[PDB]
RNA sequence: UCGGCAGGAGAGGUA
């Protein structure tokens, strides 16, 4: 509800989801703008956000 | 032309015109 | 290559960069978390002890850590792992 | 075959401000960057001397009218910027124009002082009616090139002081022209003829000679190695 | 690199000039600095230049249409108070000189600016994303004045003499430096047609399997070439192991150079080989000739005899209707019908008449700018015109702007220009309603994996062939197989295969499977993907913006949407 | 903005208000230029934007009838033969009749000379009939145009478009300190300017008595003196100078009607709107690429493009509920070295050069009853400044109207002089427009064979691809008019020459002449005036037969190897100046409900980040830099703080937490008996409101 | 109904590239499967 | 007047026969006045000496192929005109390379006339392979810059001698780019970087050297009609 | 240490 009330016929869908009592996840690019979140694309997806970086071992003992 | 002191500039017009504006 | 010496920011040139990377959206995250480090290091070094370790290569005279840590994945110094 | 005519000059005279120099004989191709290289020196770097500022006594600024006087301020101003004056000290030195009663302002009532000589003592200043005195007290320095207006409270000065722009170049327009000798043979040269027109405070010949100078103290750091 | 006021940078900057000035002993507190930054102390200018070093900002002008309406640069102080930019960025950015306006940003963290130096550099960005066309590209002047440099006259000074007992070839040049001596001296025309001995240029393909065969060592190998010294001077900004070319640069050629520096060799020579064809466009662009003036808009020699024949087909015409034959919708059929007939026969004269050195043609014939629609207008005749309901008015306007309007005719020739600014501007706010419709829908598709392993696909044309037996290649082509993953192996006569399965569609394979009887061919499409979240890399196939396969995580649905409604506003119907 | 903005506005006749139409409402119908607008209104002269075609202009000869009819006149003719009868039409009278074109050969008698001549029919038909039909026949070829259509010359060369922007842009041009009449005109400008009312004209007959710089006293014939006194550098509604001069001596005869003093864009009577400047057409090293312009150094070192911009700054001194508000010198809280420039009363004095945070007027505020004083003084807005040149102030104890509750008045005028630089826009009658790129020396210019630099370098690959052909016309005849010519008639008249007046068969150097809008110099006329024109001081001729001269290159000294383009052309300065729009900021005010950056450049506010500029960053794929731009340059209060510190020590940046405007609009969802809440992983919905 | 859904798709992206082709604009032709493929991706229940 | 900061040279060793000489801070204006006069002092002013004209026996008429050797007229003056040689004479000499029998007659075989030298004895100019004999007699003059060919007309004692073109330069290509510094708080300065690359009978650096000294003996004869003219000093060295 | 602020409507313009 939360990407859809802010594309168009903001009354009817807030009628329609308070009615239905639904739930939102929050995982769409949207709503990650909206609440202040990383968007799920880019750099913002897990196997990049997670890099660990360390000096080689061989750099490491020389300095 | 029709004012009493104004400078002469001279025109390159062929026709007459028979009202002011 | 055959290209002439870069200047400025377009140093070190980005297609050998990218030869040690898998992607253009790890290359960020590695160097932003060397630059880190980096600073992290300077700013702990004239304190107390620390567990970081400082700029692998040489700096210059006043160097923005981000070109350090490009420079240093340039020539093969780090290591990384991806999540 | 190798030429050894070394290049001489020589000059006319055709008034007191126009005066024409021939350069014989240059080699084939060297005749245009010469006279651009003297063009470029002559009309940028040759030192005068130029009014900075003005006081009337009675004004404040410049946006102001005096009465007596049928101009503005900035008239004043606007027709003070063609006055042509030469100096010899270097250090600012202040004149004096003091008219009352009815008639022209001109530039012959600026009373001199001793090192500064005004070269146009027929130009418009003001026109008054009898009910207007012009006081004016201008102070001319030397300098080189064109320097904008030095700013007030920016300087050390009181709140009556008006700044002025200053333009210190004697000089008013040159040119040049070629005449190239193309013959067979191989036996080419080239044959410049420079063309040096000044206000009045420089002779054509003495603008030439700062050039010169300029030029003969410019190309010095090249002939250092040998 | 752009050019920044100093004004602006010190604003922009403030923070990081306040703890050098506290660094450097300059002050003592914090705010003893702020007061001398604010007051603009002479102490400031020194430290506001290692400050900004490799600082990227980024840059903005508004509408952002697309994604090219965002790049980032590196700054530079200069004196003013505008900002300074690259006249190749203009096509990106869509921004002429009279007026426009941008706005500038700072990142702050590593992580803004490692994506402000790697992911939006300007050097960076130079294919289009939409299409895969260069969009850094020589136009204009630069167009002009490489169509000048590298144009061949025949008969001109200097040129190559073959004769014989007199004197020998008189006009073959040992290398290119006797060449530019001889030029300086005004013997030789820099579009004259000369032989010189190349020692550091590569020879064409046929010319080098001729003479050196296994492979020409460029370093210092010498040939012969027919050639200029402009097709020499613009060689020599080529990379070095680039073969000769020997053409005259239209535009199109100019665009073909491009694209396959870009598809064949790393990004960074791209970029430094248009910065110097702009330099040798600018400077060649005003040595040319090209000015405007009223005795070079030649008007057509024999114009009013073809307007009176065309005007006595139409008093027939109207002496038939005056009498009675057709009603009136004929009438005006016919007078159509004459008067865009005199049209295209007044055009027909003028593209007859006007000499090829003209600075109006070679404008036009160089793909710089313009049509000949326009040249035609303003020569010529301007033609039929239309009322406020969109028909043509049966009279025509016979009098061509290098000569004046009437009165009359400069009143109905308005009645057509009032819809176009309007219709303009009301074109406008429709297609940024369906922009906004479009990302909308499409905002959740995201490439997630790398393979699915899918077998099914689509089935895409590659050319016809005609009833005698020749192949006629497809017309589009470009947009609809080019760039493209197959499916399944491609056969022929149950043969052997010449491309395998999950294989990008290049040219070379597009030829290689045109030059063996091969029309239909199946490829993998987004359409019939079985991803449940997203599609997969090898489905989509190649990104246009960068030329290679797609990285796992790009955003493939926001560049759909932006590349439908960027252009839709040229949609003139 | 200057007198012919101010006369036009006069003449506008507006399609919208309370009883017409909605800019949303108007489709594309209402916005078409029908044929009955011939003659009472004008179809080149409309608005750019959104309202193209909804706001117009009255044409030169029309006049409303006693019920709201536009008229517009013609001549009766009657057996083939035009009479000199004027009859004024409305448009529902004039499709009964046949009218005729005002470009038709008429004899000496009155008869016409081609066989058919174009007409206006019933429905707006045009059509060609044979002349023996007409009812009617046009006053002049101006009859359609307005007064600002009918300054350009050359009007009939140039596309609709091109003419549309010079017509808009004839409006925005500022006052220059001098003033100068265009060497090539169309003779309008002369009763635009007395009509405008921006000059002073004699009611009588007189001789002059007294000339000074701020009055002129005239001596009637009767025996009555009447005295007419000037606005001497008066603040005009756009921040612009309004300045009149007398332009007349001491022992002058004046007739009524004539005029006595100058005004703003005024030069001798006649309205100038910019300068003649040496033009050259030519690409030069791509400084004029696309649509900028090159500028010499000649005009700033001589104030040719120059203007005058004064502002004006109050403050207001009232009564409190703790006290009343005074203005004095004696301020408690700020040091005795920046009071040094006020009077005895707490203002500045006359003639003291301002800067960006001076002080004008000293004000303290009581808090109640020492040591109870507050500061607020009147200080100079940031980036802002200029000499003081009058002050007035108005107090409530010397029985002086005032708005109740407040105490003393005072207002403060300040004023500069701006010159030309980059960026500015330039502009001609004809479309021209771009900004200035680059401002060379004068020994870096391209300069004739005599050594005269030029002023000016316009490019050639925007003339023509856009249809204006009227400014090279304009440059010739410019040309033409400065240097002055001279046609021979030793063996008569020239056959390109017959139709020429008996005076423009010879002219002086620097000539005015004048080109009507649709009758005008042909091209022949042209073309042989260009082979007639005087020498210098030595006997050499510049501009060929072509209007072309050899230049030579003022960097390399060589000659450029072909003709180019040469001639004067009219240009003007337009209100777009950089010094206006430059813009910065950092830090500063933040909003109140949304604690967001303030918004405008009076306001020190920051710059939009809209819809359309999210979708690039999710386009290149920057998640980091969008949720900065989002979170801790924007909204997060407790963000800003820890940024700006970690920035002044030289540490990391910290981690971005959550904007305020999420908390608003749940507030917000709250209000309208909505139950939202925000879940955890297992329930147990979140404070969301800090505290802890 | 009358052919099936592998047909729809291709008279839409056909229909859809020959307005965009007769101005000479060039889109390639995976930018208009992408947003086509999410018109197609729900189904209407006859009978639960 | 003083200029306040005083230029200064510094060059940047390339190759052995190329350099590129750097002079900064030059006042706002003066890096085109340097330019374009120190490039044609360069290119056109320097002496030497090259061939001006050749006579190689067998050729009566038809300048197509001589016997013997494997090239044509045209490639043997195209080698033959790029011989680095220097005489220190004053009038026409003679030079005379006579090679009979199966080898690759070279640079090293012309005999010098005592006082002309060759200083690239190692280049090609033909291949005699089917035995033959080579004779050409050259004639190499002194002089200034690229003359073209002085075609003559003797009518008689010319029976052959073919007219080449004379490259009298040692310098080969110049070329100068004028770019920017900053001295203080004001940009808009000047920096000039040529580019000179020479033969192999000067050095690089004898061009910078001779090339103002021809120069400062051109723009000395305008400071010489008034001695005290009150230029602009340029301060110590 | 006292002490200390930033909403709506209408009109005209630039790209
Ligand atoms: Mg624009
Ligand atoms: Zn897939």
């Amino acid at each position: 509800w939360l990407s859809a009330a802010s594309f168009q016929e903001t009354t009817r869908v807030l009628t329609d989801a308070a009615i239905n009592c639904r739930s939102d996840k929050l995982n769409g690019l949207k709503e990650n703008v909206i609440i202040g979140k990383l968007i799920p694309a880019g750099t913002g997806i897990n196997r990049y956000r997670n890099i660990a970086v360390q000096p080689t071992e061989e750099a490491r003992a020389a300095a | 032309n029709s004012v009493p002191g104004a400078p002469n500039r001279v025109s390159f017009a062929k026709l007459r015109e028979p009202l002011e504006v | 290559g055959g290209y002439d010496t870069p200047l400025g920011i377009t140093n070190p040139p980005i297609d050998e960069l990218l030869d040690r990377v898998s992607s253009k959206y790890a290359l960020v995250i590695y160097a932003a978390k060397r630059a880190r480090q980096i600073n992290d290091y300077y700013n702990q070094l004239g304190e107390g002890i620390l567990e970081y370790v400082g700029p692998l290569v040489e700096p210059g005279l006043q160097e923005k850590p981000l070109s350090i840590a490009l420079r240093e994945i340039h020539a093969d110094l780090l290591e990384h792992t991806e999540g | 075959m190798l030429i050894s005519q070394r290049p001489t000059l020589s000059e006319d005279v055709l008034t007191d401000n126009r005066s024409q120099f021939v350069i014989e004989p240059l080699e084939p191709g060297f005749g245009y960057t010469l006279g651009n290289s003297l063009r470029r020196t002559l009309l940028s770097s040759i030192p005068g001397a130029a009014v900075t500022s003005i006081r009337i006594d009675g004004v404040l600024h410049e946006f102001t009218t005096v009465p007596g006087v049928k101009e503005d301020v900035t008239e004043i101003i606007l027709n003070l910027k063609s006055l042509v004056v030469s100096s010899e000290e270097d250090e600012p030195v202040t004149m004096y124009l003091r008219k009352q009663g009815p008639g022209e302002v001109t530039a012959g009532d600026i009373v001199p002082p001793a090192g500064v000589t005004v070269h146009n003592p027929g130009m418009h200043i003001a026109t008054l009616n009898d009910k207007g005195k012009l006081e004016v007290e201008l102070v001319v320095e030397r300098g080189r090139g064109y320097v904008p207006a030095v700013q007030n409270r920016a300087s050390g000065a009181e709140i009556g002081r008006i700044p002025v722009d200053s333009i210190y170049s004697p000089v008013l327009k040159v040119t040049y022209k070629v005449d190239a000798t193309r013959v067979e043979q191989r036996t080419d040269f080239d044959k410049l003829i420079l063309d040096v027109e000044t206000k009045n405070s420089i002779s054509p010949r003495d603008a030439l000679a700062s050039a010169g100078k300029t030029l003969v103290e410019l190309f010095g750091l090249a002939r250092e190695l040998n | 690199q752009c050019g920044l006021p100093k004004l602006m940078a010190l604003e922009l900057f403030k923070p990081f000039v306040m703890k050098r000035l506290v660094d450097l002993n300059h002050a003592q507190n914090i705010k003893s600095a702020k007061r001398m930054v604010e007051r603009q102390r002479p102490q400031v200018w020194d430290v506001l230049e290692e400050v900004i070093a490799e600082h990227p900002v980024l840059l903005n002008r508004a509408p952002t249409l697309h994604r090219l309406g965002i790049q980032a640069f590196e700054p530079m102080l200069v004196e003013g108070k505008a900002i300074q930019l690259h006249p190749l960025v203009c096509e990106a950015f869509n921004a002429d000189f009279d007026g426009d306006q941008m706005a500038v940003h700072l990142p702050l963290s590593a992580e803004a600016q490692a994506e402000a130096r790697i992911l939006m550099l300007s050097s960076n960005n130079i294919l289009s994303p939409a299409s895969g066309r260069p969009l850094a590209m020589p136009r204009l002047d630069m167009v002009t004045g490489l169509y000048y440099l590298t144009t061949e006259v025949p008969g001109d000074t200097g040129e190559y003499q073959p004769a014989s007992g007199d004197h020998p070839e008189t006009g073959v040049y040992s290398s290119p430096a006797e060449a530019i001596m001889a030029a300086d001296r005004g013997v030789l025309s820099v579009r004259a047609k000369i032989k010189v001995r190349l020692t550091q240029l590569r020879p064409p393909v046929e010319i080098e399997a001729e003479l050196f065969g296994h492979s020409g060592w460029q370093p210092g190998d010498a040939w012969m070439a027919e050639t200029t010294l402009g097709r020499v001077m613009f060689n020599e900004l080529l990379p070095l192991g680039y073969p000769f070319v020997n053409k005259q640069m239209h535009k199109k050629v100019q665009a073909a150079i491009i694209n396959d520096l870009a598809e064949r060799y790393p990004m960074i020579v791209v970029a430094q080989t248009v910065d110097k064809l702009k330099d040798a466009g600018f400077y060649w662009a005003t040595r040319s000739g090209v000015t405007v003036s009223m005795a070079d808009v030649l008007v057509p020699p024999r114009k009013k005899e073809i307007l009176d024949h065309y005007e006595e087909r139409a008093d027939k015409v109207e002496k038939q209707f005056q009498r009675g034959a057709l009603n009136h919708d004929e009438r005006n059929e016919a007078l159509v019908e004459i008067w865009k007939e005199a049209t295209d026969e007044v055009g027909q004269a003028l593209r007859e008449h006007y000499p090829d050195d003209n600075p109006i043609i070679t404008i036009v014939d160089s793909g710089a700018t313009g049509n000949f629609t326009q040249t035609r207008t303003l020569a010529g005749m301007k033609g039929l015109v239309t009322n406020p309901k969109g028909e043509f008015i049966p009279r025509p306007v016979k009098s061509s702007f290098r000569e004046g309007l009437t009165v009359l005719e400069y009143f109905i020739n308005t009645h057509g220009a009032r819809k176009g600014l309007a219709d303009t501007a009301l074109r406008t706010a429709d297609s940024g309603y369906l922009t906004r419709r479009l990302v909308d829908v499409s905002q959740d598709v995201i490439v997630r994996e790398h393979d699915c392993q899918t077998e099914r696909g689509i089935v895409v044309e590659l050319a016809e062939r005609a009833p005698d037996g020749t192949l006629i290649r497809d017309p589009y082509i470009e947009t609809s197989a080019y760039a493209r993953t197959l499916g399944t192996d491609a056969v022929d006569e149950a043969g052997n295969v010449i491309v395998e399965r999950g294989q990008d569609l290049g040219d070379p394979e597009i030829d290689a499977l045109l030059a063996a009887g091969i029309t239909q061919v199946k490829v993998r499409s987004v359409l019939t993907c079985a991803t449940s979240t997203g599609v997969c890399a090898t489905c989509y196939g190649r990104s246009m913006a960068t030329g290679k396969l797609v990285d796992i995580g790009e955003a493939v649905g926001i560049v759909a949407a932006q590349s439908i409604g960027e252009p839709g506003t040229q949609l003139t119907m | 903005n200057n007198p012919l903005s101010g006369l036009t506005h006069k003449r506008r006749l507006s399609a919208l208000g309370p009883g017409g139409l909605s800019r949303e409402r108007a489709g594309l119908e209402v916005r078409d230029v029908h044929p009955s607008h011939y003659g009472r209104m004008c179809p080149i002269e409309t608005p750019e934007g959104p309202n193209i075609g909804l706001i117009g202009s009255l044409s030169v000869y029309a006049r409303v009838n006693p019920f709201g009819f536009i008229e517009t006149p013609y001549r009766k003719v009657v057996d083939g033969v035009v009479s000199d009868e004027i009859v004024y039409l409305t448009a529902d009278e004039e499709d009964r009749h046949v009218v005729a074109q005002a470009n038709s050969p008429i004899d000496a008698d009155g008869r016409f000379v081609e066989p058919r001549v174009l007409v206006r029919r019933k429905a707006g038909e045009v059509e060609y009939v044979p002349s023996s039909e007409v009812d009617y026949m046009d006053v002049s070829p101006r009859q359609m145009v307005s007064v600002a259509t009918a300054m350009i010359p050359f009007l009939e060369h140039d596309d609709a478009n091109r003419a549309l922007m010079g017509a808009n842009m004839q409006r925005q041009a500022v006052p220059l300190v001098r003033s100068e009449a265009p060497l090539v005109g169309t003779g309008m400008e002369l009763r635009a300017a007395i009509d405008a009312g921006d000059v002073v004209v004699a009611e009588e007959s007189g001789v002059i008595e007294e000339v000074s710089a701020d009055y002129i006293t005239v001596m009637h014939d009767n025996g009555t003196r009447r005295t007419y006194r000037m606005r001497k550098f008066a603040r005009s509604n756009h921040g612009t100078c309004a300045n009149q001069c007398p332009i007349v001596d001491a022992g002058d005869r004046v007739e009524a009607g004539q005029v006595i003093a100058d005004g703003p864009c005024t030069d001798d009577g006649e309205m100038a709107l910019g300068k003649n400047l040496l033009v050259a057409i030519m690409p030069w090293e791509g400084h004029n690429y696309e649509d900028a312009i090159i500028l010499s150094n000649r005009l700033v070192e001589e104030d040719v493009l120059t203007s005058i911009h004064i502002e004006e700054h109050e403050i207001d001194a009232r009564d409190t509920k703790l006290g009343a508000e005074e203005i004095t010198r004696d301020i408690p809280n700020i040091s005795d070295e920046v009071l040094a420039d006020l009077d005895e009363r707490g203002i500045v004095r006359i003639g003291a050069e301002v800067r960006d945070g001076d002080i004008l007027v000293g004000k303290v505020t009581p808090k109640g009853e020492a040591r109870e004083v507050r500061d607020t003084s009147l200080k100079v807005p940031h980036g802002e400044s200029g000499k003081v040149i009058g002050i007035r102030v108005f107090s409530r104890e010397d029985e002086d109207e005032l708005p109740a509750g407040v105490n003393e008045l005072v207002r403060v005028y300040v004023a500069q002089k701006r010159k030309i630089s980059d960026g500015d826009k330039l502009a001609g009658r004809h479309g021209n427009k771009g900004v200035i790129g680059k401002i060379l020396p004068v020994e870096d210019m391209p300069f004739l064979a005599d050594g005269t630099p030029v002023d000016i370098i316009l490019n050639t690959h925007g003339v023509p691809r856009r249809m204006n052909i009227g400014q090279i016309l304009e440059t010739h005849l410019g040309w033409c008019a400065h240097s002055g010519w001279k046609v021979d008639a030793a063996k008569g008249v020239p056959d390109w020459a017959a139709r020429l007046p008996d005076e423009l068969l010879e002219a002086q150097p620097n000539a005015i002449v004048s080109t009507p809008v649709f009758d005008g110099a042909q091209e022949a006329e042209l073309q042989g005036l260009l082979s007639c024109t005087l020498p210098n001081r030595d006997g050499d001729v510049l501009v060929d037969a072509d209007g072309k001269a050899m230049l030579f290159d003022g960097r390399s000294g060589e000659p450029f190897p072909y003709p180019v383009t040469v001639g004067y052309m009219y240009i003007m300065k337009l209100h777009h100046l950089v010094d206006d729009k430059i813009h910065a900021r950092s830090t500063g005010p933040y909003s109140m409900i949304t604690q967001q950056p303030l918004g405008g450049k009076a306001q020190f506010g920051g710059q939009r980040f809209g819809e359309m500029e999210c979708w690039a960053m999710q386009a290149y794929g920057a998640a980091y830099t969008l949720q900065e731009l989002l979170t801790i340059k924007s909204d997060d209060t407790v963000g800003r703080v820890k940024v700006y510190e970690a920035i002044v020590k030289g540490e990391n940046i910290p981690e971005p937490g959550i904007p305020e405007s999420f908390k608003v609009l749940l507030k917000e969802l709250q209000s309208l008996c909505l139950n939202v809440e925000v879940l955890s992983s297992d329930g147990a919905a979140i404070e969301l409101r800090e505290g802890e | 109904r009358v052919q099936g859904p592998r047909e729809v798709q291709i008279h839409l992206v056909r229909e859809v590239q020959e307005v965009y082709r007769a101005q000479g604009v060039s889109i390639h032709d995976k930018h208009i499967e992408v947003i086509v493929r999410q018109m197609l991706r729900r189904v209407t229940i006859i009978d639960s």
